[PDB]
């Protein structure tokens, strides 16, 4: 997709795309629940001043 | 004189109009050629402080 809330476009092009690209094989049976690809993140930050 | 092997692809058969005496040099060869493969599921794993 394209968010764009705000980004570098420099009277350029303008543009973000964000984006998720999966590729590979596999196996799989005929009526199964197969998983593929998996990600899981936290992020944490921290600012103190005294 | 030689053995041409052709492959369909439309199907996924191939076919032998070669020798009509020693094929079975390619049969024992395609049926340690043909055999299920396992697969690997990999994860990374990354992690910092600053």
């Amino acid at each position: 997709s394209v968010a764009d809330s705000a980004s570098s476009t420099s009277s350029d092009l303008g543009a973000t795309f964000n984006t998720r690209t999966v590729n590979n094989a596999v196996l799989v049976g005929s009526g199964e629940t197969v998983v593929v690809g998996g990600l899981l993140d936290k992020t944490v930050t921290d600012t103190a001043d005294k | 004189k030689n053995i041409i092997i052709k492959a369909h692809g439309q199907t996924n058969a191939l076919i032998v109009t070669a020798a009509p005496d020693v094929m079975n040099d390619l049969e024992r060869v395609i049926a340690q050629l043909d055999i299920r493969r396992p697969q690997v599921l990999v994860e990374a794993i990354i992690a910092e402080v600053q």
